[PDB]
RNA sequence: AUAGAUGAGUUUGGUGAUGGCUCUGAUUGAACACU
RNA sequence: GACUAAUUACGUGCCAGCAGUCGCGGCAAUACGUAAGAGACUAGUGUUAAUCAUCAUAAAUAGGUUUAAAGGGUACUCAGA
């Protein structure tokens, strides 16, 4: 795409705000910098279309060296998107709903090139970051957290699906973890995030102005590779590290994380729920009983045909490709605009501000939905009406090329043991060698060896549980 | 440097003359400048006037001269070329060092060069002798056969030379128009036109016609040429 | 000036320069220091900015 | 002709490429020159007198 | 007034040869033309009116300047983010042309000679990394600004 | 003095990657370095023989090869 | 062959002696140290702003970089047990091995 | 100095330097002749020691000038019609002006072989 | 091969480290010839102050300086103190300086001006040595205060230091600071 | 009209400055001397 | 002699003389006068006078004034900047 294609292509429509986004430049950094403080930076059409063309622009020069996405306000980096006008515009005839679908063709085409930049993109999550805010962040190499990081994806409350590229992203998590905080919902916290793994840094919020002018510094030559320039910056941004918290333990580990992947590997939602019922069921050998009722109390809160459609993804996800995924999401999300329980939930969530009391799902419960009925594929089927989401390049690929930044993951640990004769303590050290120091190694690799190995030959080896 | 041998000039000459070929496709063709080409041509015709009028040539001195002297035998056994057919006058302007702030993602292209060294200049694409081989070089880029590329360009080089052969044609033309033959019992008088009023707005113009008033003889000045600058 | 011109913070820039090319035109430059692609990705700090 | 060429040159728009390479100046700094009268003038005037007093 | 402009140059110098980070200057129309100028050939870092004390550099252009009335436009005040780069300011020599007692004019033939390193009037060549502002109908364009647009007028500083 | 300009590389390029990275050209590795390299790094995309320098010393006295009787001694 | 020169220098006490710090930037070798309230910063490559008066600070400061050096080393020689060797000859041991095929040249024709 | 003051005339031309020999300089004459008053002999000064054969000539415009006879030997005598020059005897004060020697009356030296020009002197002809 | 039968390049030979026969390829020429004189108790001890240039001719250049009571044994110090003082200096398309530059050195001032190709070096006589010797063949140099011959070499030889440097001015302003010579002809024309 | 901007000798026991003098370039409606 | 391309011998001995500037000559003078050689221009060659430039050496472009030429004894103030 090219300057006039582009710049034609994201005309400033009426109404749109000219400080919504804020950016600058100085020495090897360019900096975008979200500009409604008052709206926790929601984004919407006006904010999409000032940072593509600047994403596509400084793509085209070897000046900028590094990219920074940030929020403007001390709470919020970006809380959630545009849902209410899109729940206005629905309820308009066709014409009105066509208008919501082009929206999402925005942030599709803007995430799918966040995620395939061939430039250092970073992330600084510092604030709640939900919605359209996990888009910009969850496909970048580098997402720093700091303590006011809030990770939260409430799409299932609201009828609609997480879909700002998650698709690609949580089935390829460690574990049944994605899926967990897509169909729950689950709300991460500070340090909670950089040992989930949505976050590869954690640093303190009042350190990011002093990071930026050391990126600024960075000036790599025309000849490195896309690697070596990722390995500078991963290096710096370690410069900075506080240390996690003293106190605060892995929120998601040991028993939860346990019960995370006992209950959360099947295809359907019925037997997910039938097998919480029993973690729930005092006795249980895996003591999260509290866990267990608390996380069904909240999935017998959210539509139920978003948690069969979320689930029917998370399993389908895992083989796409991201340029795939984001034409699917497209086709996927315009049927939603024509649904009852996005339309219904949204006007009864955030446009009546709670008031009218819980919102109406056109099925009432799961129950409702006979076994025998599969409504999930109905979605997934990219209809004639809405032309097939056109992206702004041909990038893509099957895994993420550079995913390997933050703190390791069952992946690693496991591949490290397959390639070696380490023991139970010196394995660690292997990670926090070969990490040199990275902050809550030891604590993560620790985690990981209390859930998924096995004291087959003594103190000797070390195997997995599985086998 | 070589020189053209013997035969290689009468090929040159026969391609022009017999063929009807345009100067601009016979210099591509065997890489020789067009002003060298133009050069073959006269001094070949000069040879045929001594020839047509049985005068002795210098053989015994061509001969043992050409010797001497590396040689370039054109046709099928061409090994390199002979000389450069694109060298462009380094003009002035382009000299200079000139490092201009842009946008850091600009495509600044060789117009662009052009207009930051001066208003008037233009790009190297269009100070060439042979402007049709970049056109001919844009046909191999999308996959054309070269027989038609080839093609294309004998017909673009050939539509040229009519142009030029048409505007000489007007203006020799047009400069007879102004010019009355009176002839008379002796001579012939030769009367041109031209606009008396165009003499600048001071009186001082080089392209004026007259003995200009108000300057002495500079015959005692230093360096005062006194020979004919050109033989027509 | 009782100070001395320091250029501590322009040792790679300074190193790297003498180490492009060899002082016999016409042969390949020697190896660079050791120390020279150590700190290659790692520029200083900026100093004496209040 | 030739005014033309030179005033479409000076009403000519921005570049594209230097408007999506530029740091954003806010608005209220680059073009709030006009300085207007206090709206609150009258009241502070009556509240300094009795301050004075 | 002019004045301010020389004012203005002469204070960039010295807080650049002391190394600073920010720079206070007189919040008037014609300061602002010429600030805007130089950051928009990226000499100055950022730009923002306040009061007599800096405003959050962490916030800087996020810094929200209340209005400017009758009752605070003496205390306002422009604030330049300094730009320093490989231990060298960015902004080291703004040397003024037109003062108080001359004001020195330009067309657009001559300063199409003075923007290629050739003299013209009371102006010379510019250099590598040298950059001429002139002061024109269409604003404080830069001396290649002008050439574009084909003005001319009044020149203000030459940066180097 | 001329400069010779194929019309090759006027077809392809435009003179913009004369430009890429910070005006003067996209930089490359010293010649310490690719001696150590396997591969050959790609070659940059000019003018065949872009880079020899003019003798212009050597033309001082060219006006004299105008006169009559040098070209005479030069033939 | 000429005496050797440090590729780099960790000094603890830059304030005391300048004399060092000078002659590593007048021969193009960086330097650390650690500078104080009132070191110049400008006399080093790299600072480490922190108490240089402190026996306690500087034994912490000097034990991180001495382990750094020694995660260094463990690196470098790991890698060359696998045939990887982390440099190269050095220039001046460069032009010995030139002068040497030379030497051994004329023995091989005489 | 400020622009006003330039304008008031403050740009003054510079203090005149004296010429070498002012009779001819003022005059804009390259030569001028006069009738010799006194044919005798100046000292030099501090570091120079020996005779120097100067001679009191009265101009045709009036100034009587002290002139200097270059070479060995003169033939000038009270009331000698001579044609004097420009120049000056660097270690003799008040002596201004040369004679020229192949002048009107002042013959050139004869036993004179380089540089005759200087000195007038026609050349030998020895075989001529 | 019996080159150095004086030893004097032994010692220069580890410090570069290069054959003497390189050695003697570089141009080398003394500039400043002076003879200053200390009042001392046992009488006036004249010297002789020297300055050598030791050039490449290919982009690197050296300035030595050293005085002794004998005007040979001064030039040989002043030689090898130049040789192994030798620095690069960049030179755009390898034939003049970027830009202007103006240095002062106590009352001497010099500018130096990058001129065209073809221009030659139009130059003093010190500085001619200076440029022909370290590879420049197009420069215009002006003595605007001072002609003192010393101060004159240090002050022209520290401006071919402080040329500015294309690349970091473009780093500093975020602009790209193109050279219209080198897209207009496809390449660097040197 | 875009190639056009240049120095040298001489103050001091010595160095760096200030500041003149002189030479280096071009020329004449020129004179004179030797030709 | 150096500036300034180009050397020895003899004669003279702060004498005779050369000299644009610095200077040379007091008994083995590369500087004076002869001889030879060398460097250079050439039907012209030198010298004298004058002009521009050198000279930012009256600086509008474009200077400077603590110790080197040069801050008024002072500041209220008309004109004027
Ligand atoms: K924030
Ligand atoms: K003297
Ligand atoms: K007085
Ligand atoms: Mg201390
Ligand atoms: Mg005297
Ligand atoms: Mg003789
Ligand atoms: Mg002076
Ligand atoms: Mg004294
Ligand atoms: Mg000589
Ligand atoms: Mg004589
Ligand atoms: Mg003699
Ligand atoms: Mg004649
Ligand atoms: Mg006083
Ligand atoms: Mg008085």
């Amino acid at each position: 795409i090219s300057t006039q294609a582009a710049a034609e292509l994201f005309k400033p429509v009426e109404g749109d705000e000219p400080e919504d986004v804020l950016f600058n430049s100085l020495y090897n950094l360019r900096s975008v910098e979200l500009n409604r403080p008052a709206k926790y930076n929601a984004l919407n059409g006006s904010m999409i279309r000032k940072i593509a063309p600047r994403l596509l622009e400084w793509e085209r020069s070897d000046m900028a060296n590094v990219i920074v996405i940030k929020g403007s306000g001390e709470k919020a980096f970006c809380a959630g998107g545009d849902v209410a006008a899109l729940a206005k515009q629905n309820a308009e005839g066709p014409e009105g709903v066509k208008k919501s679908v082009d929206y999402f063709g925005l942030e599709y085409k803007l995430n799918h090139l966040i995620s395939t930049y061939t430039r250092p993109y970073v992330a600084f999550l510092d604030g709640i970051t939900m919605g359209g805010g996990v888009g910009l962040s969850i496909h970048a190499p580098f997402r720093i957290a700091t303590e006011r990081t809030v990770f939260a994806m409430p799409e299932t409350k609201i009828g609609f699906f997480p879909d700002v590229g998650a698709s690609f992203f949580l089935p390829r998590m460690p574990g049944q973890v994605g899926p967990y905080l897509g169909l729950t919902s689950a709300l991460l916290k500070g340090v909670q995030v950089y040992y989930a793994g949505i976050a590869t840094h954690y640093l303190h919020s009042s350190s990011l102005p002093a990071l930026e002018s050391r990126l600024a510094e960075l000036t790599p030559r025309d000849y490195w590779t896309i690697e070596q320039r990722l390995s500078v910056i991963n290096d710096t941004i370690e410069e900075f590290s506080t240390g996690v918290p003293y106190d605060e333990n892995i929120e998601i580990g040991g028993k939860i994380r346990l019960a995370i992947d006992r209950c959360f590997k099947y295809d359907k939602i019925d037997e997910i729920i039938a097998a919480l019922k029993e973690e729930a069921a005092e006795g249980a050998k895996g003591g999260v009983q509290s866990w267990a009722k608390n996380t069904l109390e909240e999935l017998t809160q959210r539509s139920p045909t978003s948690l069969h459609v979320t689930l029917r993804q998370m399993r389908l996800g895992k083989s796409w490709g991201i340029a795939h995924t984001f034409k699917r999401e497209h086709q996927m999300a315009a049927k939603f605009m024509k649904s009852h329980d996005f339309n219904e939930g949204v006007t009864a969530l955030l446009i009546d501000k709670g008031a009218n009391g819980p919102a109406k799902w056109k099925p009432a419960s799961l129950d409702e939905i006979p076994p025998g009925a599969n409504i999930s594929e109905d979605y997934f089927r990219n209809d004639p009406e809405v032309p097939v989401l056109e992206l702004l390049n041909d990038r893509s690929y099957m895994q993420y090329p550079y995913n390997k930044f933050g703190l390791p993951n069952d992946y690693d640990v496991k591949e490290a043991i397959e390639k070696g004769n380490f023991t139970r303590e010196k394995l660690i050290d292997h990670f926090v060698e070969t990490r040199r120091g990275k902050q809550g190694v030891r604590e993560a690799v620790s985690d990981v060896l209390d859930r998924m190995a096995v004291r087959s030959k003594g103190t000797e080896h070390v195997q997995w549980k599985k086998e | 440097q070589p020189v053209l041998s013997e035969g290689s000039r009468e090929i040159i000459y026969q391609d022009v003359m017999e063929k009807g070929l345009p100067i601009k496709a016979v210099s591509a063709k065997y890489n020789v400048d067009v002003r060298r080409v133009a050069a073959v041509i006269r001094l070949k015709e000069i040879e045929k006037r001594w020839i047509k009028e049985y005068k002795p040539l210098a053989r015994p001195y061509a001969r043992a001269v050409m010797k001497m002297l590396p040689q370039t035998v054109l046709g099928g056994p061409d090994q390199k070329p002979h000389e450069s057919i694109n060298d462009v006058h380094v003009h002035s302007y382009t000299t200079q060092q000139l490092f201009v702030p842009v946008s850091e993602s600009r495509e600044f292209t060789r117009e662009d060069a052009a207009k930051a060294f001066g208003d008037h200049i233009l790009p190297v694409d269009k100070k060439l002798r042979v402007p049709e081989l970049i056109e001919f070089q844009k046909d191999l880029l999308k996959e054309v056969p070269l027989q038609e590329a080839n093609r294309k360009f004998l017909n673009a080089t050939a539509a040229s030379e009519a142009k030029i052969a048409e505007r000489e044609a007007k203006r020799r033309q047009a400069v007879e128009d102004a010019i009355t033959r009176v002839k008379t019992d002796r001579f012939e008088f030769r009367f041109q036109e031209f606009n008396a009023e165009n003499v600048g707005h001071d009186g001082r113009d080089r392209n004026a016609v007259g003995w200009r008033y108000g300057v002495p003889f500079p015959d005692r000045k230093r360096s005062q040429i006194k020979i004919p600058t050109k033989v027509e | 000036g009782k100070g001395r011109i320091f250029q501590a913070a322009k040792v790679y820039q300074r190193a790297s320069e003498a180490a492009a090319t060899n002082i016999v035109s016409g042969l390949p430059p020697r190896n660079p220091p050791l120390w020279l692609k150590a700190i290659e990705s790692i520029p200083p700090a900026e100093i004496n900015t209040r | 002709a030739r005014y033309l060429a030179n005033k479409r040159a000076a009403q000519a728009p921005e570049r594209l490429d230097e408007v999506f390479t530029r740091a954003t100046i806010r608005e209220s700094t680059a073009k709030n020159t006009f300085v207007p009268l206090d709206p609150e003038a009258f009241v502070k005037a009556e509240e300094a007198r009795i301050k004075h007093a | 007034g002019i004045q301010q402009i020389t004012n203005m140059c002469s204070h960039l110098q010295n807080a650049s040869r002391a190394r600073l980070g920010l720079t206070s200057l007189p919040n008037t129309k014609y300061n602002l033309a010429l600030a805007l100028a130089l950051h928009r050939a990226g000499f100055i870092s950022s730009i923002t009116r306040g009061g007599p004390h800096p405003p959050t550099p962490e916030a800087l252009m996020t810094y929200e300047p209340e209005p400017v009335t009758s009752a605070n436009v003496a205390t306002r005040r422009l604030w330049v983010g300094l730009k320093y780069w490989n231990e060298e300011p960015v902004l080291k020599e703004l040397k003024p042309i037109s003062k108080p007692s001359r004001l020195v004019t330009a067309s657009l033939e001559q300063l199409n000679r003075v923007a290629r390193g050739f003299p013209a009037g009371y102006m010379k060549g510019l250099q590598l990394g040298e950059c001429l502002f002139v002061n024109t109908d269409r604003g404080v364009l830069e001396v290649r600004e002008a050439v574009e647009r084909k003005v001319g007028g009044l020149v203000l500083c030459k940066v180097k | 003095a001329v400069v010779n300009m194929d019309p090759a590389y006027m077809a392809k390029y435009n003179g913009s990657e004369q430009a890429a990275g910070r005006g003067s050209g996209l930089s490359e590795p010293p010649a310490y370095e690719k001696t150590a390299d396997e591969k050959p790094a790609k070659q940059v995309i000019a003018n065949p023989g872009r880079k020899v320098p003019t003798p212009y010393e050597q033309m001082t006295f060219a006006p004299l090869e105008r006169r009559l009787d040098i070209a005479i001694f030069r033939a | 062959r000429r005496p050797l020169a440090p590729d780099l220098v960790v000094c603890l006490n830059p304030k005391e002696n300048m004399t060092l710090l000078y002659e590593c930037s007048l021969a193009k070798i960086p330097t650390i140290g650690i500078i104080d309230t009132n070191t110049n910063p400008s006399w080093v490559t790299y600072q480490i702003p922190a108490n240089d008066d402190s026996l306690r600070a500087t034994a912490l400061i000097s034990g991180v970089l001495g382990r750094a050096g020694e995660r260094g080393q463990k690196r470098r020689l790991e890698a060359a047990q696998r045939g990887v060797v982390t440099w190269k000859t050095p220039a001046d041991v460069q032009g010995y091995f030139e002068l040497a095929s030379a030497r051994a040249a004329d023995a091989r024709r005489r | 100095a400020t622009l006003n003051q330039v304008m008031r005339g403050c740009r003054k031309p510079q203090r005149a330097r004296h010429a070498v020999s002012p009779a001819l300089s003022s005059i804009k004459s390259p030569a001028l002749k006069g009738v010799c008053v006194k044919v005798g002999i100046t000292r030099p000064k501090k570091p120079n020691s020996g005779e120097r054969k100067t001679a009191r000539v009265r101009l045709s415009t009036g100034k009587v000038i002290t002139a200097y006879i270059p070479g060995e030997g003169h033939n000038i005598s009270q009331h000698s019609v001579v044609l004097v020059r420009g120049g000056r005897a660097q270690d003799c004060p008040g002596v201004r002006y040369h004679l020229v020697r192949g002048a009107l009356d002042l013959a050139g030296v004869a036993t004179r072989m380089s540089s005759r020009s200087k000195y007038g002197t026609k050349k030998p002809k020895k075989a001529s | 091969d019996g080159l150095d039968d004086k030893g004097q390049y032994q010692e220069l030979k580890k410090r570069t480290g290069m054959s003497v026969r390189q050695i003697l390829q570089l141009k080398t020429k003394k500039l400043v010839h002076r003879r200053v004189v200390n009042q001392t108790r046992l009488g006036k001890i004249a010297s002789d102050s020297v300055m050598v240039i030791a050039g490449n001719g290919d982009g690197w250049l050296g300035l030595g300086m050293a005085k002794s009571v004998e005007a040979s044994i001064a030039v040989e110090k002043a030689t090898l103190l130049a040789i192994q003082n030798m620095q690069p200096i960049p030179r755009y398309e390898n034939r003049t300086i970027y830009g202007e530059v103006t240095t002062k050195v106590s009352g001497t001032i010099v500018r130096l001006n990058s001129r065209p190709p073809g221009f030659g070096l139009r130059v003093s006589h010190r500085i001619f040595e200076m440029c022909r010797a370290a590879g420049i063949r197009d420069l215009s140099a002006k003595f605007l205060r001072s002609r003192n011959p010393m101060n004159t070499v240090k002050a022209t030889y520290q401006a071919l230091l402080s040329q500015p440097n294309p690349e970091d001015l473009a780093i500093g302003r975020g602009k790209k600071l193109v050279d219209v010579r080198k897209v207009y002809y496809g390449g660097s024309v040197y």
